[PDB]
C-alpha cells in the first residue's frame, strides 16, 4: 500500500517438458503466482506456478511450450494471482480463452480486478432456487424443469444435437410466474463459454446470438480446439466470475452454457499427466471431483443480493455412457441431468431428451400452485410412470408377440408412441407455453381411464379428467 | 401495404442512426470534458506512487 | 516457529518442525490458515491446510498448536451451523458484514458472552465427584434441556460449586481437588475429534427407531443405536428419509453432517429446517431448530475437510448420548469422503489398492461407524444413550463391488437398498424389498412379541409372498399368466397391493406422512388375513369349480372389501388410535365375513 | 417480409454495437492520453538534481534489499552516472545496516539510451540470471495498472 517494488524477472529456465517450465534458483515464489514470460523472439506468453518447492518452481505456459531457451527465456514473477478485469461494458463482447478481447476492439478498462476462484459464500446465507424460468422445450417444462439458480447439465454423446438445444434454450428462457414475465435486469444476460469446440460450433453459436437480437446482452468467451490447451482450464474459471461480478455486485439474472466439460476433463488429464501425479479413474486426477465442484458450486440466489446464477454445463461422453469418472462426478455435483439419447436421434426426434434418464432435485420447489397449475407434479408424475412402464410393455411384447398383449398394452404402447411422437418432439424455433404443455400432457394422459391413472389424486382427475 | 412499411422502416431506421450518432456524440464531448477536467490530478497521483520509496 | 518449504495443492511441506508429533494441529502462513500433520520425514512435516493454498511463501512462518483436531463444545452447540472446522456460520456472517467467508478466519466455535442459566443439581462442598458426573443442567432451549457433565478425565472433591444463577462460559461454575492439587472447571469441554468419548459399558440394543416411513419400520427395522446405509439417492433417499429421520424420529435430537454435497441443496435444508415445526413433544409445536444441528461442508469445500467434518459430527453425537438422549446422526456424506481419501493418499504418494482406493478405507469406515450402539455412561447418576449412523452410499448407478459399498455393507447391520428402476416408476420411498435386509431383526424380537404377539408370522408370510411373486415373475416374463394356477394368481394379487398400498407412500400428504407402527401392522396384518383367507377359500373348491373360478368370484363379487383393503392406506393418523384400530377391527370383521359368505353358496 | 424486419432490426442492434464500441474505444484513447501525460511528467521528473539523488539512493537499496544476494551488478545510464557514482557505497551502508550483512560487492560498463531509461537503476545478480529492473518506466505501467479502477471510478463524468 505504501510502496510497490516492480516485479523480479529470471532467466533460470532449467527444465521445459510438455507444458510445463520448470525455473530454478528462484526466491520468495509464491503459489498460483501469474507471471510473465518473454521469450528471445520477443513475444510474450502468460503462465501460472502450479507449485513450489524449496527454490525450485514449476510454472504452466498457458499459450504452450514452442519456443523456450535454457538461456534467453526470461520469467517475471507479478506476483499476485490471476484477476480478470470486469466492468459493465463486459456485455455485448466476444473474448479469447484467456480473456483477451477478440472482437477488434480495445481492451476492458476494469471496474475492479476480481480474483479467480471468488470467495466463498457462507451456505448461511444462500437461498434455494425459488422461482422457474420456462425452458421453451416442452419435455423439460413438465418434467425435470429448471429454476433460477439451478445447475442442469445436458448430458449427451458425439453427434447428438446438444448445441442446437443449448441455443434454443438461450433464445427461449424466461420468466414463468403467473404467465406474467423491460425486465432489463430480469434480461438473463447469458454468459456463453466455449471449451474445445470446432470453428463451425462457434460459428453457430455467434451467428444464433447475433440474429436473436441478443448481441448487446451475451458474452462469449472461446476456447477453440485449435487454441492452446491449457486455456481451456482457465476459460471456465473466467466466465464464472464474469456472471458473479455480473449478478451479485450488479443484480443482472445470469445464465451460463459451459460446452464440453469432457473438453475441460481433457486438460485436467494433461496437467496431471504432465506432473507425473498419482491417477485416478481411467488415468484422470484423482482431484478431478474438487475441481468439478469448485467449478460447478459457484451458482445459486444469493439472500442479500438481487441477483442470480443460472448454468447449464453441457457434457459430452466419450463412448455414450456415464459410467466414465467425468460424468459420473458431474452427476455427483450438479443438481440435475437431462439426457439426450442416441436411440432418439436414429428415430428423427430433433429434441431427443430421454424424459426417463432426466432427472431434477429442485423440480419439487420451482413448480407449485403459486407459480403453477396444481396439477403439474401428478401430471407429470404419471406420464413418467406410464412410459416406463410402457416401455417394459413393448420389452416384452418384443418376445411374446404383439398378439400376446392385452388391452392394457395397447394402451400404454399407442401412449409409447403419441409421447414419443406428438408431446416430445418440438420446433427448433417454436416454444409451448407452460399451460399449453400441460394441456397437451393431459391429452396424452387421457388415453388411460381414470382407473389407470393411479398417481394423479381424484381432486385434480376431478378439474382436468374432462376439461 | 408493404412499400408502406418498408418505406416507414427505413425512415425509423435512419433516425434511430441519427439519435444514436447524436447520443455518441454526446458522450464523447462528456468523456472528453471529465478527461480533461481531472488528468493533472490523476498525474500527481501517479507520479507520487511512482515517486516514493520506502526502506 | 517453523517456516514452509513446498506448497502443491492442498499439501504443504514445512521445515524445521523437528518435534511436531503428528495430527498436531499447526496454523500457516500470516493469514493463518488451520491445519494438521499427514506425514513426517525428519525436520520437514507435511500438513493438510484445511482452507485454499494459493498465495503462500517459501520461508513463510508456520505455528505449532501442540493440540489434535478438537472440538469445542457446551452450551448452544444445538441449532447451528458449522464449518467442516467448526466456525459458527452464522456468527461469522453477521459479525462480518461480508457475505462470503475469509480466507482464515478465527472465530470462537461457540460464543463466550452469552449469558445462560445455571442449575446445579445439589452437588454439595466437599463431596467427590468423577468423570462424566452430572452435576448441572442448563436449558439450552425450550423442550431441549443441556446437562453438564464434567470431563471423562476428570476427577475431585467438589472444594467449590457455583450456586444457581446466570452464567457464562468465561466463568468458573466449578472446582475440583485431588491428589493435593486443584483444578477449575467452566461450561466449555475441548475433545480431540478423534478418540472416542470413553463409555462405562457398551450395550445390546432393544428398542427400534420406529421411523415415519412404513417400509423401514415394518420390513427393515432399525434399533436405536444402530447402524443403516442408503445409497444417497435424491427425490427418494437423501430427503424423504432425512425427513422422517429428523421431524418424524423418536430420536431425542438430530445431527445432520451432510459434507460434500450440492450448495443449493444444502441451502434448500437450512431454509427448510427452520420452520419445521414437528410435534416432537407430546403437544408442543416447538422447532426442529431447538432440536438438530448441521455440520455442513459443501462439495467446493476444501477436500481435507471431510474427515473433519464426519469426525466432529459424531464426536458431536458422543457428547449428547454421554447426557443421555437418543441421538441420531444422519450422513449424507461417505461417498464425497471416499473421494476426499483418494485424493489426500494420491497427493502424499501413498500407493493405491484395489480400484486405487487406500487399502486402509475399511480401517477409517470401521473407526467411524463402530462408534455407534447404544452406552451406558459415565458417572452419577447412572444413564443411558445411544447413537445412531445413517450413512450414505454410491447412488444407485455402480453394484455393490464398489469398494465403498462392499466396505459399508461388511459392517453396516442394516441397508436401505434403495433401487433405480423403483426411482423411474416413481416409487418415492424407493426401498428395494429383495436385496435390502436388517441384521436386527432377532433383537427386536421382545418388542415385537409385547407389541403385537402374531405381527413375526405375518412379517413373514408377506416376506414369502414378495419373493414368491419376484419368483415367478421371471416364469411369466416367458410363458404369461395363461398357466397361472388359482394360488399363484392370487398371491400376485396380494403382492400388487402389498407393492401399491403397504411398500409406497406419498409422505406430502397427511395419509402418509407419518405411519405409526399401529397403522402399519393393522395394514399388514389385514392384507395377510386377506392372503391367507383367500387361499383356503380357492383350496376349498366347492362348487365343483374353486380355484381360479373361486378368485374370479372374490375379486368381482367381493371386491368392495378389495377395494376397501387398497384404500386403508388414507386412514387419517390425525383421527387418533381409538379411531383407525376400530376401523380396521371392522374392515378385518368385514374380511372374514367374506370367504365364508363367499362359501355359503358353496361358490 | 417477416425476415426482412428481422434483418433491419438485426441491422439496427449492429448499429448499436457499433457506436457502443465507438464510445469504449474513445475511452481506451482516453486512457492512452492519460498514460502519455503520466508518461511525459516522468520524464520531466528527471530534471531534478537533489531529491533525484535521494530517490536514486532508495531504489537503489530497495532493489539491493528484495534481491538480498551477494553481489549485484548494477547498470544505469550514461546520463547521470555521475549521481551514481557518487551515491555509490551509501547504499551499500543503508543495506549493512538493514541486516547484520557484509556490504555487497556491487559493480557498476554499458547503458541503455535514456529514453528507454528515463531513470531508475536495473541491479541484477551475477550472470544475469536474477534481473530487478527499477526503472521509472517500469515503476510507470505497474503503477498504471492497479489504479486503473480507481481511474474509472474518477472518470464519473
Amino acid at each position: 500500500e505504501g510502496t510497490l517494488e516492480v516485479a523480479m524477472e529470471y532467466r533460470t529456465v532449467t527444465g521445459v517438458a510438455g507444458p510445463l517450465v520448470i525455473l530454478d534458483k528462484v526466491k520468495g515464489p509464491k503459489y498460483y503466482e501469474i507471471v510473465n514470460i518473454r521469450l528471445g523472439d520477443g513475444t510474450m506468453r502468460r503462465g501460472q506456478v502450479l507449485e513450489v518447492d524449496g527454490e525450485k518452481a514449476v510454472v504452466q505456459v498457458f499459450e504452450g511450450t514452442s519456443g523456450i531457451d535454457n538461456k534467453f527465456t526470461t520469467v517475471q514473477f507479478t506476483g499476485e494471482v490471476l484477476k480478470t478485469p470486469v466492468s459493465l461494458d463486459m456485455l455485448g463482447r466476444i473474448f479469447n480463452g484467456s480473456g483477451k478481447p477478440i472482437d477488434n476492439g480495445p481492451p476492458i478498462l476494469p471496474e475492479a480486478y476480481l480474483d479467480i476462484s471468488g470467495s466463498s459464500i457462507n451456505p448461511s446465507e444462500r437461498t434455494y432456487p425459488e422461482e422457474m424460468i420456462q425452458t421453451g422445450i416442452s419435455t423439460i417444462d413438465v418434467m425435470n424443469s429448471i429454476a433460477r439458480g439451478q445447475k442442469i447439465p445436458l448430458f449427451s454423446a458425439a453427434g447428438l444435437p446438444h448445441n442446437e438445444i443449448a441455443a434454443q434454450i438461450c433464445r427461449q428462457a424466461g420468466l414463468v410466474k403467473r404467465l406474467e414475465k423491460d425486465g432489463e435486469e430480469d434480461n438473463f444476460a447469458i454468459v456463453f463459454a466455449a471449451m474445445g469446440v470446432n470453428m463451425e460450433t462457434a460459428q453457430f453459436f455467434k451467428r444464433d446470438f447475433e440474429e436473436n437480437g441478443s448481441m448487446e446482452r451475451v458474452t462469449l468467451f472461446l476456447n477453440l480446439a485449435n487454441d492452446p490447451t491449457i486455456e481451456r482450464i482457465i476459460t471456465p474459471r473466467i466466465a464464472l466470475t464474469t456472471a458473479e461480478y455480473l449478478a451479485y455486485e450488479c443484480g443482472k439474472h445470469v445464465l451460463v452454457i459451459l460446452t464440453d466439460m469432457s473438453s475441460y476433463a481433457d486438460a485436467l488429464r494433461e496437467v496431471s499427466a504432465a506432473r507425473e501425479e498419482v491417477p485416478g479413474r481411467r488415468g484422470y486426477p484423482g482431484y478431478m471431483y474438487t475441481d468439478l465442484a469448485q467449478i460447478y458450486e459457484r451458482a445459486g440466489r444469493i439472500e442479500g443480493r438481487k441477483g442470480s446464477i443460472t448454468q447449464i454445463p453441457i457434457l459430452t461422453m466419450p463412448n455414450d455412457d456415464i459410467t466414465h469418472p467425468t460424468p459420473d462426478l458431474t452427476g455427483y455435483i450438479t443438481e440435475g441431468q437431462i439426457y439426450i439419447d442416441r436411440q432418439l436421434q436414429n428415430r428423427q426426434i430433433y429434441p431427443p431428451i430421454n424424459v426417463l434418464p432426466s432427472l431434477s432435485r429442485l423440480m419439487k420447489s420451482a413448480i407449485g400452485e403459486g407459480m403453477t397449475r396444481r396439477d403439474h407434479s401428478d401430471v407429470s408424475n404419471q406420464l413418467y410412470a406410464n412410459y416406463a412402464i410402457g416401455k417394459d410393455v413393448q420389452a416384452m411384447k418384443a418376445v411374446v408377440g404383439e398378439e400376446a398383449l392385452s388391452s392394457e398394452d395397447l394402451l400404454y404402447l399407442e401412449f409409447l408412441d403419441k409421447f414419443e411422437r406428438k408431446f416430445v418432439a418440438q420446433g427448433a424455433y417454436d416454444s409451448r407455453n407452460i399451460f399449453q404443455s400441460l394441456d397437451l400432457a393431459w391429452t396424452l394422459l387421457r388415453i388411460f381411464p381414470r382407473e389407470l391413472l393411479h398417481r394423479i389424486p381424484g381432486k385434480t382427475l376431478d378439474q382436468y379428467y374432462s376439461r | 401495404e408493404f412499400q408502406r412499411k418498408l418505406a416507414e422502416s427505413s425512415g425509423d431506421s435512419g433516425a434511430n442512426v441519427k439519435r444514436l450518432e447524436q447520443e455518441t456524440e454526446v458522450k464523447i464531448h462528456h468523456l472528453n470534458a471529465g478527461a480533461e477536467k481531472i488528468q493533472y490530478d490523476v498525474v500527481q497521483m501517479l507520479l507520487k506512487h511512482v515517486t516514493t520509496v520506502k526502506n | 516457529y517453523g517456516y514452509v518449504r513446498k506448497v502443491s495443492g492442498p499439501v504443504v511441506i514445512a521445515d524445521g518442525m523437528n518435534g511436531a508429533a503428528m495430527y498436531e494441529l499447526v496454523r500457516v502462513g500470516h493469514d493463518n490458515l488451520i491445519g494438521e500433520i499427514i506425514r513426517l520425514e525428519g525436520d520437514s512435516a507435511t500438513i493438510q491446510v484445511y482452507e485454499e493454498t494459493a498465495g503462500l511463501m517459501v520461508n513463510d512462518p508456520v505455528l505449532r498448536t501442540h493440540k489434535p483436531l478438537s472440538v469445542e463444545l457446551g452450551p448452544g452447540i444445538l441449532g447451528n451451523i458449522f464449518d467442516g472446522i467448526q466456525r459458527p456460520l452464522k456468527t461469522i456472517a453477521i459479525r462480518s458484514g461480508d457475505v462470503y467467508i475469509p480466507r482464515g478466519v478465527s472465530v470462537p466455535a461457540l460464543d463466550k458472552d452469552t449469558l445462560w442459566e445455571f442449575q446445579p443439581k445439589k452437588i454439595g462442598e466437599g463431596d467427590l465427584l468423577t468423570g462424566g458426573d452430572l452435576y448441572a443442567t442448563v436449558f439450552e432451549n425450550s423442550l431441549m434441556q443441556h446437562h453438564v457433565a464434567l470431563p471423562p478425565d476428570a476427577m475431585g472433591k467438589v472444594t467449590y460449586v457455583a450456586p444457581a444463577g446466570q452464567y457464562s462460559l468465561k466463568d468458573t461454575v466449578l472446582e475440583l481437588e485431588f491428589q493435593g492439587v486443584k483444578k477449575s472447571f467452566t461450561m466449555l469441554q475441548a475433545w480431540p475429534v478423534r478418540t472416542p468419548r470413553p463409555v462405562s459399558s457398551k450395550l445390546a440394543a432393544d428398542t427400534p427407531l420406529l421411523t415415519g416411513q412404513r417400509v423401514l419400520d415394518a420390513l427393515f427395522p432399525s434399533v436405536l443405536g444402530g447402524t443403516c446405509a442408503i445409497p444417497g439417492a435424491f427425490g427418494c433417499g437423501k430427503t424423504v428419509i432425512s425427513q422422517a429421520l429428523s421431524k418424524y424420529s423418536n430420536s431425542d435430537t438430530v445431527v445432520y453432517v451432510g459434507c460434500g454435497e450440492r450448495g443449493n441443496e444444502m441451502a434448500e435444508v437450512l431454509m427448510d429446517f427452520p420452520q419445521l415445526t414437528m410435534t416432537l413433544p407430546d403437544g408442543r409445536e416447538e422447532s426442529v431448530m431447538k432440536r438438530t444441528t448441521l455440520v455442513a461442508n459443501t462439495s467446493n469445500m476444501p477436500v481435507a475437510a471431510r474427515e473433519a467434518s464426519i469426525y466432529t459430527g459424531i464426536t458431536i453425537a458422543e457428547y449428547f448420548r454421554d447426557m443421555g438422549y437418543n441421538v441420531s446422526m444422519m450422513a449424507d456424506s461417505t461417498s464425497r469422503w471416499a473421494e476426499a481419501l483418494r485424493e489426500i493418499s494420491g497427493r502424499l504418494a501413498e500407493m493405491p489398492a484395489d480400484s486405487g482406493y487406500p487399502a486402509y478405507l475399511a480401517a477409517r469406515l470401521a473407526s467411524f461407524y463402530e462408534r455407534a450402539g447404544k452406552v451406558k455412561c459415565l458417572g452419577g447418576p447412572e444413564r443411558t444413550g445411544s447413537v445412531t449412523i445413517v450413512g450414505a452410499v454410491s447412488p444407485p448407478g455402480g453394484d455393490f463391488s464398489d469398494p465403498v459399498t462392499s466396505a459399508t455393507l461388511s459392517i453396516v447391520q442394516v441397508f436401505w437398498g434403495l433401487d433405480k428402476k423403483l426411482a423411474q416408476r416413481k416409487h418415492f420411498p424407493s426401498v428395494n424389498w429383495l436385496i435390502s435386509y436388517s441384521k436386527y431383526s432377532t433383537a427386536l424380537e421382545s418388542f415385537y412379541e409385547q407389541f403385537d404377539p402374531d405381527f413375526i408370522n405375518i412379517r413373514t408370510k408377506a416376506r414369502e409372498v414378495l419373493q414368491r411373486e419376484d419368483d415367478l415373475n421371471e416364469i411369466v416374463q416367458l410363458v404369461g399368466k395363461d398357466a397361472l394356477a388359482e394360488g399363484d394368481k392370487i398371491t400376485l394379487e396380494t403382492a400388487k397391493l402389498l407393492r401399491e398400498d403397504y411398500l409406497a407412500q406419498n409422505a406430502f400428504t397427511p395419509y402418509d406422512k407419518f405411519c405409526p407402527f399401529y397403522k402399519s401392522v393393522w395394514m399388514m396384518r389385514n392384507i395377510i388375513h386377506f392372503y391367507n383367507l383367500a387361499n383356503q377359500a380357492v383350496e376349498k373348491g366347492a362348487g365343483m369349480d374353486g380355484q381360479k373360478i373361486t378368485y374370479t368370484l372374490i375379486k368381482h363379487r367381493l371386491g368392495d372389501l378389495f377395494y376397501r383393503l387398497v384404500s386403508q392406506k388414507f386412514e387419517d393418523p390425525a383421527e387418533g388410535e381409538p379411531a383407525l384400530v376400530a376401523k380396521f377391527k371392522k374392515l378385518h370383521e368385514d374380511l372374514t365375513a367374506g370367504f365364508r359368505a363367499l362359501e355359503d353358496e358353496t361358490r | 417480409e417477416k425476415q426482412v424486419e428481422i434483418r433491419k432490426k438485426i441491422e439496427y442492434s449492429m448499429q448499436l454495437n457499433a457506436s457502443r464500441i465507438k464510445v469504449l474505444q474513445a475511452q481506451d484513447d482516453l486512457v492512452s492520453n492519460m498514460m502519455e501525460a503520466a508518461s511525459k511528467e516522468v520524464l520531466n521528473v528527471s530534471r531534478d538534481h537533489n531529491s533525484y539523488k535521494k530517490l536514486l539512493k532508495g531504489l537503489i537499496v530497495q532493489s539491493l534489499l528484495r534481491l538480498k544476494e551477494p553481489a549485484v551488478l548494477l547498470r544505469c545510464r550514461k546520463d547521470d552516472h555521475h549521481l551514481v557514482e557518487s551515491v555509490l557505497e551509501s547504499a551499500k551502508e543503508e543495506y549493512a545496516q538493514k541486516l547484520q550483512v557484509h556490504p555487497p560487492e556491487i559493480i557498476v560498463h554499458h547503458n541503455a539510451h535514456g529514453p528507454s531509461c528515463s531513470g531508475g537503476v536495473v541491479v541484477a545478480s551475477r550472470d544475469g540470471k536474477i534481473v530487478c529492473e527499477n526503472t521509472l518506466d517500469a515503476r510507470l505501467d505497474v503503477v498504471f495498472r492497479k489504479k486503473l479502477p480507481e481511474i474509472r471510478k474518477q472518470l464519473v463524468s
